[PDB]
RNA sequence: GCUGCAGUUAAAAAGCUCGUAGUUGGAUCUUGGAGGGUGCGCCGUCCCCGCCCUGCCUCUCGGCGCCCCGGGGCCCGAAGCGUUUACUUUGAAAAAAU
């Protein structure tokens, strides 16, 4: 705290270091992906922790197992993220 | 922060600015309608509709690919039960606990933490009763709670 | 309604007579009693109630024999224990400087309530308006009944 | 919890100029505190500060130069009568010539001064000097 | 003509016909007509850009605007190419209602919607003066003398398509509110 | 000790928490030009004021009035008239003595 910063424009790095709460203006910390398993070609939206079993649109597969946080994707599978 | 504890814990949904998307969202408020009215038929929760829509299928809130929250979908559907969803799960905390309580008089613990849970709920009823949700005499009743969370 | 006549009495509005008499239809006469009121004053609409009505309540400000003078005041509705009569409670802010809060005071008063107004329910609000000494306790007499299903607290309808 | 937002705002804002701070972020900011910070700014006590909107209350930021000894808050709103308002000056004003009380009167949030001018009355916000 | 398009309350002319008559030279065409149709336009109002290229502003009936949202971007390419030398934009006509006063009188009239708030609206303007964007963000600049001055922040993505437009969005805003507008680009979240 | 007290050790925070009264309660709904007072020798200096660079409706009533076949409809003062207040502001009403 030495008289020095721009607290209207600060750095992304530092901004992207500190709590979800308190961000310059909020905002979230969390994301969603498409996910594979090559035997379907077809690909389901999954939020990036999720509490939730997540299971594909017909196999009974898994598509990840929840946590304390972000959910852990199953083995052999694929992600992109990904939108605005 | 927190209310019966010294707790302090921040913690928190961050919810998100951007006014609109999700954009790489297609569906349609009809398809997380029809979603919505199906899962709440199965008997389940606006949290665990909330919950399970967010995970399993794209709803990162109900909210904004219809501008309605899943209780109000409920309720007017038709699906809104007797009392309000944290009302419930308090009196039947109460409940499992004053169960816990009578199989074993010697915890006082136990005592202690039912008096919380009762204030907690008697508090809630009271803003709700005061908000029309409830009837204006609704209370909650150790004699007659049991019977009625299930 | 219910007889009112109920008493030993026969009640009835001074100065406003009959005179039923023969001939057919009615018969006698259909209303059977000329009804006499006045409207208060100070704009208060005379409910139609008072002139529809076949109670008699001299009390009444309507349809009785009282006047409505002095200070017009608001106030709720705490009991409607007696039968006729109410009991609302005024809030007022007392001001203390000596050093500076003044702490809410209330006062309740007793006040007449003729059988034109009805619903009269505590929580009401309403508006009563001075008058000759009624009774040992009562000064005022219901004027209107402000209302609300609001306060919504509960959903009202019509 | 929160009773006033504005008791903050002012307090973070003295902390800032003693620490020797030239900027601040206030939250969570409501009309009154732009507008006490707008009677500021019209008279040099700070700089110029910016609204900043996330989607909750919002969150401003000041920049301060420094020649401000002190800005308070007070609490509660007490009511004042035009010949109290004499008697706030003086109570909490370093000279009779300078610093502000800042009130809300039915006219607007505004410095005492401007009260006098308009001749309008009402309860008392703060101050500052 | 002049009665079907340009109505909303006034005949009115001249613009509202060219512009409609484009939109009929659109219609001929193929998804290019059927999907507009249905799409309707109150009024059109011609406002300028400082070295003097005009900003045309057309209004919508509000509950129309998801269509217009459907097209747009097709659209105004269209519009921008036929009718060349002018920003196009949308915007909707939204009704606004007074904050009672008081002795406004006051029959209680109606509550009102936040959903007709002056400040509400005038957010809906700006929402609405972008487009395929987004706001990212606000701020609110309080100048030394007193003015006031937004900054509304701004995706990244799309933009292109208003990159061109900024400082009509500029005046066409202060047109309506008298406002002072400005734009910016951000950062991305890491 | 309102303004304007002290309470770790000096006299003084209940062992702890629940809790009704009472008190206390987030953000957010409208955006120069001249008139009059006293200073300085026809000129001006310095306040104060409505301005430039937001009560609706009526049009139980009355009619300013607009259109229809005694029947109708509509629609400056006055009227309708207030959503409630607190507040604050401007008046009156405010014993003499003091």
């Amino acid at each position: 705290m030495p008289l020095a910063k721009d607290l209207l424009h600060p750095s992304p790095e530092e901004e992207k270091r500190k709590h979800k709460k308190k961000r310059l203006v909020q905002s979230p910390n969390s994301y969603f992906m498409d996910v594979k398993c090559p035997g379907c070609y077809k690909i389901t939206t999954v939020f990036s922790h999720a509490q939730t079993v997540v299971l594909c649109v017909g196999c009974s597969t898994v598509l990840c197992q929840p946590t304390g946080g972000k959910a852990r994707l199953t083995e052999g599978c694929s992600f992109r993220r990904k939108q605005h | 922060g927190r209310m019966h504890a010294p707790g302090k814990g921040l913690s928190q949904s961050a919810l998100p600015y951007r006014r609109s998307v999700p954009t790489w969202l297609k569906l349609t408020s009809d398809d997380v309608k029809e979603q919505i009215y199906k899962l709440a038929k199965k008997g389940l929760t606006p949290s665990q509709i909330g919950v399970i829509l967010r995970d399993s299928h794209g709803v990162a809130q109900v909210r904004f690919v219809t501008g309605n929250k899943i209780l109000r979908i409920l309720k007017s559907k038709g699906l809104a039960p007797d009392l309000p969803e944290d009302l419930y799960h308090l009196i039947k905390k109460a409940v499992a606990v004053r169960k816990h309580l009578e199989r074993n008089r010697k915890d006082k613990d136990a005592k202690f933490r039912l008096i919380l849970i009762e204030s907690r709920i008697h508090r809630l009823a009271r803003y709700y009763k005061t908000k029309r949700v409830l009837p204006p005499n609704w209370k909650y009743e150790s004699s007659t709670a049991s019977a009625l969370v299930a | 309604m219910a007889d009112i006549q109920t008493e030993r009495a026969y009640q009835k509005q001074p100065t406003i007579f009959q005179n039923k008499k023969r001939v057919l239809l009615g018969e006698t006469g259909k209303e059977k009693l000329p009804r006499y009121y006045k409207n208060i004053g100070l704009g208060f609409k005379t409910p139609k109630e008072a002139i529809e009505g076949t109670y008699i309540d001299k009390k009444c400000p309507f349809t009785g024999n009282v006047s409505i003078r002095g200070r017009i005041l608001s106030g709720v509705v705490t009991k409607m224990k007696m039968q006729r009569t109410i009991v609302i409670r005024r809030d007022y802010l007392h001001y203390i400087r000596k050093y500076n809060r003044f702490e809410k005071r209330h006062k309740n008063m007793s006040v007449h309530l003729s059988p034109c107004f009805r619903d009269v329910q505590i929580g009401d609000i309403v508006t009563v308006g001075e008058c000759r000494p009624l009774s040992k306790t009562v000064r005022f007499n219901v004027l209107k009944v402000t209302k609300a299903a609001g306060t919504k607290k509960q959903f009202q309808k019509f | 919890v929160r009773m006033n937002v504005l008791a903050d705002a002012l307090k973070s804002i003295n902390n800032a100029e003693k620490r020797g701070k030239r900027q601040v972020l206030i939250r969570p900011c409501s009309k009154v505190i732009v507008r006490f910070l707008t009677v500021m700014m019209k008279h040099g006590y700070i700089g110029e500060f910016e609204i900043i909107d996330d989607h909750r209350a919002g969150k401003i930021v000041v920049n301060l130069t420094g020649r401000l000894n002190k800005c308070g808050v007070i609490s509660p709103r007490f009511d004042v009568q035009l010949k109290d308002l004499e008697k706030w000056q003086n109570n909490l004003l370093p000279s009779r010539q300078f610093g502000f009380i800042v009130l809300t009167t039915s006219a607007g949030i505004m410095d005492h001064e401007e009260a006098r001018r308009k001749h309008t009355g009402g309860k008392i916000l703060g101050f500052f000097f | 003509s002049a009665k079907i398009v340009k109505p909303n309350g006034e005949k009115p002319d001249e613009f509202e016909s060219g512009i409609s008559q484009a939109l009929l030279e659109l219609e001929m065409n193929s998804d290019l007509k059927a999907q507009l149709r249905e799409l309707n336009i109150t009024a059109a109002k011609e406002i300028e850009v400082g070295g003097g290229r005009k900003a045309i502003i057309i209004f919508v009936p509000v509950p129309q605007l998801k269509s217009f949202q459907k097209i747009q971007v097709r659209l105004v390419r269209e519009l921008e190419k036929k009718f060349s030398g002018k920003h196009v934009v949308f915007i909707a006509q939204r009704r606004i209602l007074p904050k009672p006063t008081r002795k406004s009188r006051t029959k209680n009239k109606q509550k009102r919607p936040r959903s007709r708030t002056l400040t509400a609206v005038h957010d809906a303007i700006l929402e609405d003066l972008v487009f395929p964007s987004e706001i990212v963000g606000k701020r609110i600049r309080v100048k030394l003398d007193g003015s006031r001055l937004i900054k509304v922040h701004l995706d990244k993505a799309q933009q292109n398509n208003v990159e061109h437009k900024v400082e009509t969005f500029s005046g066409v805003y202060k047109k309506l509110t008298g406002k002072d507008v400005n734009f910016e680009f951000p950062e991305f979240q890491l």
